[PDB]
């Protein structure tokens, strides 16, 4: 039983996990109580009674979100033991969540997760949901990720955070949180997935064609993304590939481990009639430069990996033909020593959309986890934002006054610079 | 649960606090008696940050009423929502500081300080977790100023961790009401900036004109002005006391809006300022609201933004609103008001949508901007100071109460320093 | 050979004269003899290019890849075999200048186990800068008494901790405030300070003993700031002149990063001190028009030492071990930056009592 | 030997750097002690503030309260007890800088009888700046002989009285013009001047004695010629190092300025304006407005070092000019 677990921390983490677990209970025919009126054993521990408890733990330093999910329809879904709650948010400080208040609940959550691990038969990895510029999503998550790497290291620590947007910035100190968590994540992350806000806005604007979506829709898309990611574990496909192969398959180098997601089809209910939904056309649509979840121009970065995940009645012959055709495209770019990077996650378990959601019932769906040098420019601009904010040492008093120093600020900055050097040297 | 303590000082302070608690009781459906009778359980649940339950649904507001003239509290008792308080809280003297700050800090206030401090710290220990102190006061008279200064000094010397938040009423530039109010305000704000971390500039003529024209009012009674202040203060913390899609608290407003320690004086702002019956000449909606919230027509001081730059802004958007439109609107106002906008600090905005709207009003927002325009107010205050100082104008009242001009000179020097910081960061 | 010895002694005296007369701060990097326990635990490599230049190569693998030739040239670099006299030899002209009527401040920058108390206090074994400075001061006092100058010594002790000022001499809890004097805007004093008049070196030794006993009573010593203000006034009855000078003995807190073994508020105050000092010194290097001198108590107390008429000393106490190599190199960078700094010209104050 | 003088060369280069960073332009004040023929002269109340500041005060109480503050700060203050060695201690670094290829200006400023001639020329009993400078220069040349350097001294003596230059080394009156140097537009040279080559201190002593004799000094004999003339002594240094080349050329300009008392002031006012403009970092300096300033093009540049001595007579009748001289010095120190 390739059983894996997930943790959800911070408002992004908890809501995204909420979406993920509502979708799993729906795809598995699981009631909010936790029973199906085997396949699902990887994520749902079966109790003595007719109940399948999710193998997830929601942890936050602020009781509001965990309180609301306790008031949500899925309190009976969750064993109230997992809902570890703090008292005050990380005040948008990596300093806090990594040095001040973390060292007081990390032991509790580690005991929780080791209890789940000993509950688990064959452990696969970890799914941490959080932010990057958020305080707890940087501090607390860096603390956990290093602590778990100390605990296991061998397990597949799959970090699934949110990449901050270039233009729109809800908080004001995001450069600090981002540079600090990446300083403490790069050396112990198997691979961290990246999601942006502006791209999801553009997708729901021009592809889903929705003018006013809430975070619920963003999280719905994220939930479909992870469901397609994990369908290989949850279901049998023509070619099943799991998370363990992902480390070697995606990253070409130990440190270049930041792929970006992309979902397809991303059309609303109206275009379902205007489309006959071919595998080739969605195969092209997922590769187009306005369909990715990260604000970059993929035509401007050599690709290193494109893990394509499929679901539904799809034959590998036409998929092979379509990917061969896309390989013949001129705009698409690759590196030298990886001229055959097309690994496919074909599966014959169709996706199911939540009732009351946005996406229509599509016989086939494809998600690609692109990893390319195009995100190097986004990294460069975020590092530039951090460098300019730190130039006049604005705001720095809070972080230094919750356990931080400028020396490792500059160390993280030069680590970002070395990351960019790695990016450009892989590009050539 | 991260509770907050409420302080009263001066007649204006007591009155604004009275209307404020009336507003909050309206928010949570609380009868004037103290028994809960609203329908929204959610407000009642989180009511512990303000209304500490005593017995059988009778909730005592966490209120401390401090004064030296018993008339104000006598009016409160006679007035509605006065008896709702636990009568132990009405801690007041008898003599009266007589609008003399030295009297308010070394005479009768200097002995009532302990008799109020006992109650306030007993209430604090009665509460679980604490955030800060809201000195709902005025700088007009000497009483609510002098004892307020002494009390914040005591609180800071005993509690270094909390984030106090004084809603100081800055004297009007023109409609002066006290002969020696400049000395009172200067001495108070000396000790404030010595310890405090957030004040505000409210001008009686500012609200006078706002209700005269924006609200189409003909009788600007202090009822109207202190009602506006109540709504503003209520919006300051509705993020903490209520759930939201993107929740904030006093900590957020404390650690984001201060690039520097001293530079911690603020300007609030609220919308919509609909007149009595203006529902027809425009249609209520959040775009027109955001348009009419950032203009100098809808500020709170006489510090015209046409001479200053918004260093940071912290729009909260209490209610239900779209992040997309506010992002576009802040970008556009950045484009147009860039001249009146800190070029050195970009991406300065703090959208913190909190779900619940105010009573009977679908949309609401509380502007909180760190406009670099207060230095004109401080310059006029210091000019009044030195003009009254060349002849020591009516200084005998202060000097006779064992006080020396050394402190006046230092306070004036420190206000000149504050003006220097404001201009030095407005131009730079 | 006698002429050679005279030339050597005069050359050494001239070198001391120029380096002490050198503007701003006489940044000194002292490397204490490495502790055997820490030596066998982990140590790095250091090379002295000259008596005033030090290079901590450390010959590492990853640290060397990040930081290689860490050669910084200062005014004076002390070997681990250097004695106490080797560090008091150049402080003696500093005390002479202080008694001449100049304000003087002394700093010791170092982490836990650096040997800062070995510099000032001197450790129970051997003596430190403080007692030898007192002895030299009293010897010069008697010499100037033979010259006709009558001098009085005033001692005030203050400890700075977590924004709360503590009187090392009095255990009673008192509200301490530091304010500029009324006579002049530059000199700044502290109110309600336990101030005594020194009668003899024996009384000063007893006062030092009881102050250090309270200090030990008050691992807080590793991470606390104490300020000693020795004000001297010299009257000449024949000349009717008064010479006024001050000595500021300040021991900074440990510069170590928060890491794990540290409490919140003490770390926060250490960060306040170090960050504000770095900001003000970088503003001074940037010849900024306004120096935000009133952000922290540490810089506001030493306004004459930092922004007034005084000469300041840097003692860079650095553990020569690799386990603290990051903090050692950061402290060396700070020392180089403050060596590049400049200070207002030293001014002697003469007060004629003719009126 | 070789290493010794290599370290000496590095030390003098660093000394030149230090002098450049300090500001080069330094003002000093020296007060002449009263003589046996001036014991019945009314002096002034000299309150010595420091070694860099002094205030002069009139004895007359009627005017004492009507003058306000008369305090002036300098780089160094020399009291009557100061010997010529103390004055020369501040000149030897400039002599070294001249040895290193920099142009040095030595100026004595003050009224008639202040002691400018005593400051520069001095007396046989107590030699002035010039003889000590010559002795130090020859000793330094003897030292430089050890490192291949061959130094040759070219001394030119000239006098400026009414914006007309006269040669003091020859009685053959000619017309001499100050023109730009052939190999350097910034450097200057004067035609028809007798440029003797100095071999030993005796030769230069004879040259200066002959120049003094041919000058026909009348500073006290009518107060017509010497009291209103500038005694400019120029010493050219030509350092030549063999087997390595890289020659260096320096100049020593010993100038004895004329009387600054009220009645030519045409050269003195222009020199004061030039010095003030140099202190103000002015883009254009009115160098060509006077013969004395026109002669001193290379010696008043950025790398050039200028030294001035403000001699004041400690007498009540000399108060009115002493205050003017100290105001001129305060125009430099502030
Ligand atoms: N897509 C999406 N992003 C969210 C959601 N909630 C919060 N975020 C992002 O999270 C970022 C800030 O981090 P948060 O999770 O809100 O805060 P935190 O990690 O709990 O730590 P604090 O900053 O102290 O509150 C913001 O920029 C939001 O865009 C959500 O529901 N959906
Ligand atoms: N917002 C508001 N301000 C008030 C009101 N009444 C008075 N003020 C202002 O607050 C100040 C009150 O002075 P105060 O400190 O209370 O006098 P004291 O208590 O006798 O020392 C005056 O300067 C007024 O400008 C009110 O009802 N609302
Ligand atoms: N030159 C030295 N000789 C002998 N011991 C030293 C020397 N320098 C430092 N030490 C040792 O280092 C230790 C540091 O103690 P202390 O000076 O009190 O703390 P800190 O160095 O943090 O100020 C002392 O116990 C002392 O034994
Ligand atoms: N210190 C002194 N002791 C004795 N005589 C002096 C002293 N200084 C100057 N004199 C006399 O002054 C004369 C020199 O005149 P001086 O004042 O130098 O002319 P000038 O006014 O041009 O400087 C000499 O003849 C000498 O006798
Ligand atoms: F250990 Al020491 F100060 F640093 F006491
Ligand atoms: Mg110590
Ligand atoms: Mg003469």
């Amino acid at each position: 039983m390739r059983e894996c677990i997930s943790i959800h921390v911070g408002q992004a983490g908890v809501q995204i996990g909420n979406a993920c677990w509502e979708l799993y209970c729906l795809e598995h025919g699981i009631q909010p109580d936790g029973q199906m009126p085997d396949s699902f054993n990887t994520f749902f521990s079966e109790t003595g009674a007719g109940k399948h408890v999710p193998r997830a733990v929601f942890v936050d330093l602020e009781p509001t979100v965990i309180d609301e999910v306790r008031t949500g329809t899925y309190r009976q879904l969750f064993h109230p033991e997992q809902l570890i709650t703090g008292k005050e948010d990380a005040a948008n400080n990596y300093a806090r969540g990594h040095y001040t208040i973390g060292k007081e609940i990390i032991d509790l959550v580690l005991d929780r997760i080791r209890k789940l691990a000993d509950q688990c038969t064959g452990l696969q990895g970890f799914l941490v949901f959080h932010s990057f510029g958020g305080g707890t999503g940087s501090g607390f998550t860096s603390l956990l990720m290093e602590r778990l790497s100390v605990d296991y290291g061998k397990k597949s620590k799959l970090e699934f955070s949110i990449y901050p947007a270039p233009q729109v910035s809800t908080a004001v100190v995001e450069p600090y949180n981002s540079i600090l968590t990446t300083h403490t994540t790069l050396e112990h992350s198997d691979c961290a997935f990246m999601v942006d806000n502006e791209a999801i806005y553009d997708i729901c604007r021009r592809n889903l064609d929705i003018e006013r979506p809430t975070y619920t829709n963003l999280n719905r898309l994220i939930s479909q993304i992870v469901s397609s990611i994990t369908a290989s574990l949850r279901f049998d496909g023509a070619l099943n590939v799991d998370l363990t192969e992902f480390q070697t398959n995606l990253v070409p180098y130990p440190r270049i481990h930041f792929p970006l997601a992309t979902y397809a089809p991303v059309i609303s209910a109206e275009k379902a009639y205007h489309e006959q939904l071919s595998v080739a056309e969605i195969t092209n649509a997922c590769f187009e430069p306005a369909n990715q979840m990260v604000k970059c121009d993929p035509r401007h970065g050599k690709y290193m990996a494109c893990c394509l995940l499929y679901r539904g009645d799809v034959v590998p012959k036409d998929v092979n033909a379509a990917i061969a055709t896309i390989k013949t495209k001129r705009s698409i770019q690759f590196v030298d020593w990886c001229p055959t990077g097309f690994k496919v996650g074909i599966n014959y378990q169709p996706p199911t959309v939540v009732p009351g959601g946005d996406l229509a019932k599509v016989q086939r769906a494809v998600c690609m986890l692109s990893n390319t040098t195009a995100i190097a420019e986004a990294w460069a601009r975020l590092d530039h934002k951090f460098d300019l904010m730190y130039a006049k040492r604005a705001f720095v008093h809070w972080y230094v006054g919750e356990g931080m120093e400028e020396g490792e600020f500059s160390e993280a900055r030069e680590d970002m610079a070395a990351l960019e050097k790695d990016y450009e040297e892989v590009g050539v | 649960m991260r509770e907050i303590v409420h302080i009263q000082a001066g007649q204006c302070g007591n009155q604004i606090g009275a209307k404020f608690w009336e507003v909050i009781s309206d928010e949570h459906g609380i009868d004037p008696t103290g028994t809960y009778h609203g329908d929204s359980d959610l407000q009642l649940d989180r009511i512990s940050v303000y209304y500490n339950e005593a017995t059988g649904g009778k909730y005592v507001p966490r209120a401390i009423l401090v004064d030296l003239e018993p008339g104000t509290m006598d009016s409160v008792r006679s007035g509605p929502f006065g008896q709702i308080f636990r009568p132990d809280n009405f801690v007041f003297g008898q003599s009266g500081a007589g609008n003399n700050w030295a009297k308010g800090h070394y005479t009768e206030g200097a002995e009532l300080v302990d008799s109020v401090l006992d109650v306030v710290r007993k209430e604090a220990e009665s509460c679980d977790c604490l955030q800060g102190f809201q000195l709902t006061h005025s700088l007009g008279g000497g009483t609510g100023s002098g004892m307020g200064t002494l009390l914040i000094s005591k609180i800071r010397e005993e509690y270094p961790d909390r984030i106090m938040n004084t809603f100081s009423v800055v004297p009007s530039p023109k409609v002066s009401d006290t002969v020696v109010e400049p000395y009172n305000a200067t001495l108070s704000v000396h000790q404030l900036v010595e310890n405090t971390d957030e004040t505000y500039c409210i001008d009686n003529e500012a609200l006078y004109d706002i209700c005269f024209r924006t609200l189409k009012l003909t009788t600007p009674t202090y009822g109207d002005l202190n009602h506006l202040v109540s709504a503003t203060m209520s919006g300051v913390t509705t993020c903490l006391r209520f759930p939201g899609q993107l929740n904030a608290d006093l900590r957020k407003l404390a650690v984001n809006m201060v690039p520097f320690p001293r530079l911690h004086f603020f300007m609030p702002g609220f919308a919509p300022l609909t007149s009595r019956g203006s529902q027809q000449y425009r249609a209520l909606t959040v775009p027109e609201l955001t348009q009419q919230v950032f203009d100098a027509k809808n500020m709170m001081a006489a510090c015209d933004p046409r001479h200053g730059r918004y260093l940071t802004v912290a729009a909260v958007f209490r209610g239900r609103m779209s992040m997309k439109e506010v992002d576009e609107q802040m970008l556009n106002v950045q484009n147009k008001n860039s001249s009146y906008f800190v070029e050195w600090i970009p991406n300065n905005v703090k959208t913190a949508v909190c779900d619940i709207p105010p009573r009977g009003l679908k949309m609401a927002v509380t502007f909180i901007g760190n406009s670099t325009a207060i230095q004109e107010l401080f310059k006029r205050i210091s000019e009044q100071f030195t003009a009254m100082f060349r002849r020591k104008a009516f200084l005998h009242w202060y000097t006779g109460e064992g006080m020396d001009e050394m402190e006046f000179t230092e306070a004036e020097s420190n206000m000149n320093d504050l003006v220097s910081e404001y201009q030095q960061y407005q131009d730079a | 050979k006698e002429q050679l010895f005279q030339s050597n002694m005069e050359r050494k005296e001239l070198h001391n004269t120029v380096m002490d007369l050198r503007g701003n701060i006489r940044v000194f990097c002292r490397i204490r003899p490495p502790l055997e326990s820490e030596e066998n635990r982990m140590c790095c490599t250091w090379t002295y290019h000259d008596e005033s230049t030090v290079e901590l190569q450390s010959i590492d693998a990853q640290a060397k890849s990040k930081m290689g030739q860490q050669i910084f040239s200062f005014d004076q670099v002390f070997h681990p075999l250097s004695s106490q006299s080797d560090i008091f030899e150049m402080v003696s002209p500093l005390i002479q200048s202080a008694l001449d009527g100049y304000n003087i401040c002394i700093f010791a920058y170092g982490q836990t186990g650096s040997g800062k108390t070995y510099t000032m206090d001197g450790v129970p074994e051997s003596v430190g800068v403080i007692p030898r400075t007192v002895d030299l001061l009293f010897d010069s006092i008697r010499g100037y008494r033979n010259l006709g100058w009558e001098y009085e010594i005033k001692a005030t002790f203050l400890e700075i901790k977590n924004e709360v000022l503590y009187d090392l001499l009095s255990n009673e809890q008192k509200d301490m405030e530091i304010r500029m004097a009324k006579n002049n805007k530059n000199d700044i004093y502290v109110s309600n300070i336990t101030e005594e008049t020194v009668l003899d070196p024996n009384h000063l030794r007893h006062l030092m003993h009881t102050a250090k006993m309270n200090r030990a009573t008050a691992e807080r010593s590793s991470r606390s700031h104490a300020v000693t203000k020795l004000e001297l006034i010299g009257r000449h009855a024949e000349k009717q002149e008064i010479s006024v000078g001050s000595i500021n003995l300040v021991d900074l807190a440990g510069s170590e990063s928060p890491k794990t073994s540290t409490r919140m508020t003490e770390t926060k105050n250490i960060n306040r001190s170090l960050s504000e000092l770095t900001n003000v010194i970088l503003a001074l290097l940037q010849k900024q028009d306004h120096i935000p001198y009133r952000n922290s108590k540490l810089t506001h107390l030493l306004m004459p030492s930092l922004g007034g008429n005084s000469k300041t000393l840097m003692f860079i106490n650095v553990s020569p071990f690799q386990d603290c190599f990051q903090e050692s190199v950061k402290s060396l960078r700070f020392a180089a930056s403050v060596n590049s700094c400049k200070m207002t010209k030293a001014k002697r104050n003469r007060y004629l009592n003719n009126s």
